[PDB]
DNA sequence: TACG
DNA sequence: TTACG
């Protein structure tokens, strides 16, 4: 059960035009604000009023309502204009406040596939009865990428979690960490353990295998 | 000028929490303010306002008759008392205050809120041995968020990716955080990795080797 | 000259008693701050078109209507607004939860600086019934509601109407009454009224 | 908000071995379920009692618990046994009931680019101040296929919604739609309308135009 | 046959109520668990309630203790779910289910679809998607009805190759809105006349329209 | 003396006072009883204890578990803690509590799987229940006799009690002071039985 | 409504 | 403070 939207996101380029629309139907006022958040900071207010630019927000920002539909509109994206933005709806005085889902500008790079690696348990964790293996995916693009445990080859699911950076300043890239977890009774009916990387970069889907304890 | 929220922390379902918000460099005086949160990967939601010459409020559907915002003007202070608590209130807080009432111009840098049945815990580290390149350190079983980690105490930065927590079964986070290096420099120089579990004041440094 | 909160009789026959109610501050200042803001820029303002002889003119203010039954005056016909803005809802019922009295319709003014005004009239429309209760809510500047009693076949009050105060009109005031808001001949800032009545079909 | 969130998807090939692994830490009972769900039919009953086969269900679905961990396995799959699973946590006497996140299962195969055809929209919607444009790939894998709207080389986001068929039958390719929409004014202010399609199976962004009367 | 079905379905504005009832034909519901179990368009199971019929006792999710009850009666085999001011989230597909155990689902009601919105009734308006240059593609675009369901066939039934009709999109307006497509060799857009007929049931409303090159 | 109807008997009067048994058969409905006995058969971790007597270990005649947060001994055997009750128990603990007015903090858990399990004479008397003990009783599956008998003074009286499935049996007052009880052998043919004892245990 |  | 049926 969550309450909120995870962002959508969308892929552009340095010096792209960018138009977020923000549908509030049957809405009757232009009490509408724009916000920009990156990642770990508090949002900032870039608009008011439906197409007043907060001080401090570049000219190359612009707000507009169009009917019932607002939009923002960034006229040629800078590197610092990749962030995730909010559109809070029409705000009657007296009444709540809502935010939409927020649009996330991701930049736009070469395809770039992973450098996968596999790390089984350490011997600490086994001597306190459990498993986890890790497989890291490193330095990739674009974000899409199917991880597949297989064990014996056996497909498994429900058994892993992963996590994903954002995305890296300096070279455009994410990185992915699945991990998979059994207790040492389960670890220990099984001898072959393998991440089967599926990605855009690579060729054919890569599989990087170990045998318990070599 | 600056907010300051306080009071976040953990408590269990059912359980009360009363987040506060300080004004500093500035005044409330007729702002609205507001009271936003934000679950870990998830958009922001409002949850509620006070106009604080009047003091009318207002609440979030997801929060109404559990969640009371107030301010004291003696106090320069804002406060949202959360009553009834349940998992899906864990958040970051965020307080935030209105020329308007509805334009939120300034911001706090949010207090996080943790709603489980788990007791503080620190992590256990496990290396992420590199082999026959990349190595790591898995932070496992820890309770609440965050932890934070390093590198050669500071040393080692470039090339380093430290994962968003991923929360288990258990009700306890994990994450690992790892580094690419070159396979020569294995044999030779020492990578320990530093974790931080200030809930808990549990630090560990961990060696990793092949 | 009336200007301090109290209930006022200014006049008991022909018709009856005509009695009216000032509540300045009704509206808290910063609320009132917010609602006209809001009100200029979401009301749809348009400035309408009267015929006094067999001319048309522009009127010296710009206007909105709300209610599901129409307006017609000057031969101006106010295409009812199903859809209140909720600002205004939330306005209409304040004024009924506190005064006891209900409302179906609402007109909105707005006098864009000094040289707007309306002239003197009283509303005593047959959509609007015999003695009729309004309700008067001001926003912005202040400005002045003057009205003069009708002679039988010259009695002079004065109302400011500052930023947030609630005027109710009740009684004979609009058999034995009328009313106008004056031009001013120093600037003035906008003001934005609401007037909250009851049509009939 | 979310009461629930749309199933994990697990890529396997016919004849494969998969173990669905439903995690529920700190129970203390076998009283455990698993259902099967094939688009627009209601689930079936496979496993109860954590490992008992069901009355009539197919040999080749097992079900155990080890620990706090409870799996279903299908031995080697058939082409029916594509389908979501969903597992039924342990079930207390006097408790709620949870069903956990369903788990999708769905047919492997060779990548195959989208097919893209761009539709303007039709005189008869415009004479009523509406412009939906729709934008089609056509017999795509696998599912992940992003959708990028230009209008006049403006970056679209809000604006838009898509919707993706169920895996089909026999080529085990997806279907994506996706509308824009515009007021009639709005798609009177601009010429150039585009849909820009990125995949697994397209090296670079494919991209489908109109110019607004042609 | 060992049947049940649920009846009392369909629309209700936010804050209304309706009464879903299963009847149980077939077997009986005489010491067994009846449960309501939703499901939301593309989300999991979810379970509402059940009851246990012999003793009355009750479970309800968190999602809905306050609002709903579910009831048994014993002397007409008919299990009854109430639901009380009915919220937007509560729209999803509700089925009705029974079994021996406390828990384990055996018997599954086909489930009616309980829509909660303040649009009304409506029937689509459908525009045509115009073949052009590609592949052949053409199709329709069911736009602006309200609310689920819809059925569409192609040349009254005839034409099922190459055919997709994509899941239904709620757009902001309240309204739901679909598209049907198939591909085609352009060889036969001379010759072969291609109609989409349209059912939408709910608003008793039939239409066929013709797609045609311009 | 048989006691086999829903009420208060008050069973004897000395010579440390008033002995107290309450029987409410159907306390659980009959599907739920089915139903619990499943579950608590299927999850509670049951085991076969090992018991010494002068010297001599035996296996106990009955699978056996524990729960509450302080240990339990009896027969010279201890019976290690289990604070994480199975909540189902923890439910029917509660309606016996509600239902009652007294309360509990530990149950033991006896299954006897057929008519060869069994518990010979003993009181529930331990220092460690304290004085004048109250212990509540509810039975799952096949009927089983509890049987009493009255403790004579240096130097017999006796009751049978059948419980029945979803039966609940309270002691209470001198009950464990002035009798014993046992669950007897049988000689014709018993499914299993599951017997929940809910009592207070002091530190 | 044209008046400041 | 269990070996019986
Ligand atoms: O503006 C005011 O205070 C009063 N307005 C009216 O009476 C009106 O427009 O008819
Ligand atoms: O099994 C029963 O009914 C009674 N059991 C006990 O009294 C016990 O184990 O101490
Ligand atoms: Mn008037
Ligand atoms: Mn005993």
């Amino acid at each position: 059960i969550q309450m909120t939207q995870s962002p959508s996101s969308l892929s552009a380029s340095v010096g792209d035009r960018v138009t977020i629309t923000c549908r509030a139907s049957q809405s009757v006022s232009s009490a509408v604000a724009w916000y920009q958040q990156k990642p770990g900071k508090a949002p900032k207010l870039l608009i008011y009023s439906a197409s007043s630019l907060y001080s401090g927000v570049p000219s190359r920002f612009s707000g507009s309502r169009s009917g019932t539909d607002f939009t923002l509109t960034i006229s040629s994206l800078q590197p610092e204009d990749f962030a995730t933005y909010y559109c809070q709806q029409p705000s009657y005085i007296y009444y709540p406040v809502t935010f939409g889902q927020g649009t996330k500008v991701e930049i736009k790079r070469t395809v770039a596939a992973p450098s996968v690696f596999i790390f089984p348990p350490s011997d600490s964790q086994l001597k306190s009865g459990t498993a986890s293996v890790v497989c890291l995916l490193n330095n990739f693009y674009p974000r899409e990428a199917k991880v597949q445990w297989k064990v014996d080859n056996a497909l498994q699911s429900g058994n892993s979690q992963e996590s994903v950076t954002e995305q890296d300043s300096k070279d455009s890239t994410y990185s992915l960490s699945s991990t998979l977890t059994l207790s040492k009774a389960d670890y220990e009916k099984h001898k072959v353990y393998a991440c089967e990387v599926t990605h855009q970069g690579l060729s054919s889907p890569v599989t990087k295998s170990f045998n318990r304890g070599e | 000028v600056q907010l300051v929220e306080s009071g976040g922390g953990l408590v269990q379902p059912g359980g009360s929490l009363r987040l506060s918000c300080a004004a500093s460099g500035f005044n409330f005086s007729y702002s609205s303010i507001h009271w936003v949160r934000q679950a870990p990967g998830k958009g922001l939601e409002w949850v509620a306002y006070i106009y604080s010459s009047s003091g009318y409020t207002s609440y979030a559907d997801s929060v109404k008759g559990r969640f009371t915002i107030s301010a004291d003007t003696s106090k320069n202070t804002a406060y949202l008392q959360m009553n009834s608590l349940r998992a899906e209130d864990t958040a970051v807080y965020y307080c935030a205050r209105g020329d308007s009432w509805y334009a939120m111009d300034y911001w706090g840098q949010g207090t996080l809120v943790t709603v489980s049945s788990a007791s503080t815990k620190g992590p256990s580290v496990f290396p992420l041995a590199p082999s026959s390149a990349a190595l790591g350190c898995l932070v496992k079983d820890y309770f609440p968020e965050p932890v934070t980690v390093s590198w050669n105490s500071g040393a080692l930065t470039s090339g380093v990716h430290t994962f968003p927590a991923v929360l288990q079964s258990s009700g306890l986070y994990s994450l690992s955080s790892v580094v690419t290096v070159p396979s020569s420099s294995l044999g030779t120089q020492t990578y320990i990795c530093n974790v931080n579990h200030k809930p808990s004041n549990t630090k560990v440094d961990k060696k990793v080797e092949p | 000259v009336i200007d301090r909160e109290g209930v006022y009789e200014i006049s008991l026959s022909p018709t009856g008693v005509s009695r009216v109610c000032l509540y300045p501050g009704f509206v808290d200042v910063k609320e009132a701050d917010w609602i006209l803001e809001q009100l200029s820029q979401d009301v749809p303002w348009k400035q309408r078109t009267g015929i006094r002889e067999d001319i048309t003119y522009q009127q010296p203010r710009l206007t909105a209507w709300y209610g599901e039954l129409p307006y017609t005056y000057s031969r101006i016909t106010m295409e009812p607004n199903p859809h209140w803005h909720p600002v205004l809802r939330t306005l209409k019922n304040r004024i009924e939860e506190n005064t006891g009295h209900t409302f179906n319709s609402l007109l909105c003014n707005l006098y864009r600086n000094e040289k707007d005004s309306v002239d003197w009239h009283s509303d005593d429309c047959p959509s609007l019934g015999r003695s009729p209760i309004i309700a008067s809510l001001s926003f912005g500047a202040t400005r002045t509601f003057e009205m003069r009693k009708k002679p039988p076949p010259v009695e002079r009050v004065k109302i400011p109407l500052d930023h947030g105060t609630l005027l109710i009109m009740e009684g004979a005031t609009q058999a034995d009454w009328q009313h106008r808001v004056p031009k001013e001949y120093h600037s003035r800032e906008p003001r934005v009224n609401l007037t909250f009545r009851t049509v009939y079909p």
